[PDB]
RNA sequence: CGAAAGGGUCCUGUAAGCAGUAGAGUAGCCUUGUUGUUACGAUCUGCUGAGGGUAAGCCCUCCUUCGCCUAGAUUUC
RNA sequence: GUCCCUACUGAUGAACUCGUCGCAAUGGUAAUUCAGCUUAGUACGAGAGGAACCGCUGAUUCAGAUAAUUGGUUUUUGCGGUUGUCCGACCGGGCAGUGCCGCGAAGCUACCAUCUGCUGGAUAAUGGCUGAACGCCUCUAAGUCAGAAUCCAUGCCAG
RNA sequence: ACGAGAUUCCCACUGUCCCUAUCUACUAUCUAGCGAAACCACAGCCAAGGGAACGGGCUUGGCAAAAUCAGCGGGGAA
């Protein structure tokens, strides 16, 4: 095995870490860096390829893509960092006013039986005249700090999940004057920011995320066999792990009603597989379809991030042409896109007279 | 040597007048029906006959995905012809 | 980029779906899953199988003869790309869906013609024969709709008013043991 | 929708789409597409009888055990009075005549 | 939140029963049957892509039905 | 012809009020080889023959993941068929330590399937610049440029 | 000719292997009750040095944080 990833214990934390944002240097705009979704599953596309030097260039390639559903997220506060001869540190984080129940519920491990309070003199500092202590801390901010990052958190609700707790992470704000990106964050409190703003089209992305789980294995599944460098027992799965260089081949914006419709075939049919995606339920807000796959198992929370360095490939900066995305159901050898081709295909049915 | 295209065909009479009928049957890709550039009068009264149904039509054109069943059925139809058409047995 | 159909099944087959066999002779089967693949190396027959488009076409369940599925075909002749005429075959298409299902509708129908006069000609029988295991009311029920009746004053109506909302409106195994 | 725009087109289609028009209006004017107590009661009575067959049937069920156990006579039992004079009453009989035998 | 139910999606492959002289075959009635009848009758066909199963690590629920709820115990600057 | 301690691999953990978001000392460290297209039938060559840098596309070995699709697996004992014996026959079923056979979702898996593998500084051999030693000369003495799959870090894993 | 005799060759089959994957039952695991034995100077981290190729206690470095659960087989003359 690897001796790159040798301490094989489960993850500290079911989210993982970003543990590395892009280098930043203020001649770029402002932007954000990172961004959470909720793995949904897998499906089947069509794309013309445009490869030129390829066996399979001016030709229909079958590939497989990687849905995870990003319902958009809300910025909630600010952080600043200063450099150290230790390090990074955190000199102070100036959270927004009105905060939602879900972000509340991360503070809270019993919130049923809680008196939900978190924040709450907090609130006070905002509308109480002491405005004066939220300006000096973004002062603060501003005149120290050489690193500025924004709070968000996912909203669970639009997504399937019988979880109520929302995600925190600290996004990184690249791309400026200390100045302009603390302008940057205040404004971004309480509002909500999409997929489609972060990240775009055909462009190449990393994300990190905690492996599927599998206990205690020996050595010949676990070490992959024929004192610490020798194979044992022990954990495998639940692994943190930082894939780079994946491609975005679209983003939905779940209003569309024909998401998963190109300009090739011309079926109004959203992401949705027919009779939802196995184990997980229906996409309906934005989605990034990643191509290949990506660690994590179903409706496990995923850390999107950028790319750290300017690509050297021509996989980048290259047009994703699509043809037809499957739709079929993964719950067994489906063979329909849509509700209306099965009906049309088998005709009527005993049941479909003797209701109507 | 010589058989290559892996392909072979004949006549619906000449499945009848065979001595080896399951030889046929068993080297053989498509029994045809096709009017002989002559012109067979024999395939015409074996298209016309009612023993000939759409489910034999079926298993003559194709020979190499037929099964147990539908082999008995085509050596069963080949007997009756025969006798319609006066063969010794 | 093309929707095929299934040698055994006539199901939809999609882009990455199924397998395909390629025989010898220079033929190619495809298949749209594994249930279907089997099946054909077992030889069995697709036109016995009931769960295939052959045995309902053959079968009489499936309409063969109409002016509508005559529409689609394999085209072996290529037409110059026109955009009228590639916008106005969509429209035709939805045309021809519509009517299409809006025929085939009736053809179900008249497959079923005669069935709710069996379900009664049986009815009629079952009936006649086990009429004493219908609703009769019961022995207290009558004695005590009887001294309603006498109090009020159409005894027969007002039995079948009660034989009536009974009926509009089940028995357990055993009971409790007293301990 | 599930079909092949390539398998669909075909020159003159307009003349072909418009005789199958024609062929609709004809079709929906002479009458091809047009949808046409006693037997409701005998059908409720029909699924009552059937629906008492399996009661029956699940009654019989309830006792038969899986392989040939010795049972107590019929006669050796005795039975309360209770549940002769419900099941009497359940086939519509006047309870009168009972109570005085045991 | 939970238990049912309805719908969808998948798996199998056409349920029990009823009916049609379609039906090889087995037998009685009277007297010859050129079309005599009466019963049983394996099998075939129709009702019936029906019936059965479907989350246990599938999906949805507009009042689809029923029920549960602000606990009780310990510890803590 | 004499089941224990420790080491290693993993999992919990008292004290610091509980929790949320982070930093990164230190430890480990990862990628590898070949081919094809273009350059080009070019430079070179009497002929026979016949390269390379830049650019593009795959494959081998290794590593980390993943289940759309394909295959494998079946106690879903899910549906169907069938053998022997039994519940008086039918229906519906029991037993044969899952009777046998066919299909079989879900789950798990397979270079039998699919995806991904990243950039700065300093050097070794060596090639140089200015220039004493030594009135010539010298890449070295003071000073200094470049340069290997090397070294140290980043990216990556743990905390 | 004969032989549960041996060898070679030919055909057929096979998870023996390329290269592993899946499934079932009993264990392994946790609980209630019951409940031993082997063995035991005292202990138990590594490196270099400790003339008698001998170290476990000395030297002088690396170091070094309570209490635990599961896996293993590395150590305890002629
Ligand atoms: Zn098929």
């Amino acid at each position: 095995g690897s001796l790159a990833f040798l301490p094989r214990k489960r993850a500290a934390r079911h989210r993982g870490r970003v543990k590395s944002f892009p280098k930043d240097d203020p001649k770029k705009p402002v932007h954000l860096t990172a961004a959470m979704g909720y793995k949904a599953g897998m499906t089947t596309i069509v794309r013309d390829l445009d490869r030129p030097g390829a066996k399979a260039h001016k030709k229909e390639v079958v590939e497989a893509v990687t849905i995870i559903d990003c319902p958009p997220m809300v910025v909630v506060g600010l952080v600043g960092y200063i450099e150290t001869p230790r390090g990074l540190r955190s000199l102070t984080t100036v959270w927004a006013e009105h905060l939602s129940d879900e972000v509340k519920r991360r503070f809270y491990k019993n919130w049923y039986k809680s008196k939900k309070k978190a924040f709450t003199k907090y609130a006070k500092k905002y509308a109480e005249n002491n405005g004066a202590s939220i300006t000096r801390e973004l002062e603060r901010i501003k005149k120290y700090c050489t690193v500025v990052r924004v709070l968000a958190h996912t909203q669970i609700r639009k997504t399937p999940l019988k979880q109520k707790k929302a995600h925190l992470m600290e996004i990184q704000i690249n791309g400026g004057s200390v100045a302009d990106k603390v302008e940057f964050g205040r404004s971004l409190f309480e509002k909500p920011v999409t997929i489609d703003t972060i990240f775009e089209k055909d462009e190449m992305i990393d994300v990190i995320a905690v492996t599927k789980g599998h206990g205690f294995v020996g050595v010949t599944a676990r070490w992959g066999t024929k004192q610490w460098t020798v194979a044992r027992a022990g954990q495998m799965g639940y692994h943190h792990r930082t894939s780079v260089n994946h491609k975005i081949y679209r983003i939905g914006k779940g209003d569309d009603e024909a998401n998963a419709s190109t300009e090739t075939d011309l079926t109004k049919k959203k992401i949705t597989p027919m009779g939802g995606f196995v184990r997980y339920g229906e996409v309906n807000n934005d989605y990034v379809m990643i191509k290949g796959s990506v660690p994590g198992v179903k409706k496990r929370i995923m850390t999107l991030r950028k790319s750290l360095f300017t690509h050297t490939s021509r996989k980048a900066l290259e047009k994703v042409e699509l043809k037809w995305i499957d739709t079929s159901s993964e719950f067994g050898h489906g063979a329909f896109q849509t509700a209306a081709e099965k009906k049309q295909f088998m005709g009527t049915l005993k049941k479909d007279l003797q209701t109507s | 040597e010589g058989d290559y295209t892996q392909y072979k065909e004949t006549s619906a009479i000449e499945f009848i007048n065979t001595t080896d009928p399951i030889a046929i049957l068993a080297n053989y890709n498509k029994l045809s029906f096709e009017q002989p550039p002559n012109g067979d009068v024999a395939l015409a009264a074996l298209e016309k006959l009612p023993e000939t149904t759409k489910e034999i039509r079926a298993c003559c054109d194709d020979l190499k995905v037929l099964g147990k069943k539908d082999f008995r059925l085509l050596l069963k139809w080949r007997l009756r012809v025969r006798e319609i058409f006066g063969l010794p047995s | 980029m093309r929707i095929e159909n299934c040698f055994f099944c006539g199901r939809p087959a999609w882009p990455s779906k199924g397998i395909t066999f390629m025989r010898n002779d220079g033929k190619a089967f495809r298949f749209c899953r594994s249930k279907c693949h089997k099946n054909f190396k077992m030889k069995r027959n697709p036109r016995k199988l009931k769960w295939t488009k052959a045995y309902r076409k053959n079968a009489g369940k499936e309409m063969v003869v109409d002016s509508t599925l005559q529409f689609a075909a394999r085209r072996n002749v290529p037409v110059r790309y026109n955009r009228e005429l590639w916008q106005k075959t969509l429209k035709a298409m939805e045309r021809i869906s519509e009517i299409r299902a809006r025929r085939e509708r009736v053809f179900y129908k008249k497959r079923m013609a005669g069935k709710r006069a069996r379900e009664v000609a049986a009815a009629r029988k079952l009936v006649a024969e086990n009429e004493h295991l219908l609703p009769r009311l019961r022995g207290s029920e009558k004695r005590r709709l009887a001294e309603l009746a006498a109090e009020r004053g159409d005894v027969e109506e007002l039995e079948r008013e009660e034989l009536a909302k009974l009926a509009s409106k089940s028995k357990a195994f055993g009971g409790e043991v007293r301990r | 929708d599930g079909k092949n725009v390539y398998d669909y087109i075909d020159p003159d289609i307009d003349a072909k789409l418009q005789a199958l028009e024609e062929e609709e209006e004809r079709l929906e004017k002479e009458g091809f597409y047009d949808e046409d107590e006693e037997e409701e009661e005998i059908l409720q009575k029909a699924e009552y009888i059937r629906e008492q067959h399996a009661l029956i049937r699940n009654e019989a069920k309830m006792r038969k055990s899986l392989k040939n156990r010795a049972i107590i006579p019929r006669k050796a039992v005795k039975k309360p009075l209770s549940q002769l004079e419900d099941h009497l009453d359940q086939l519509g009989v006047d309870t009168e005549a009972i109570g005085l035998r045991a």
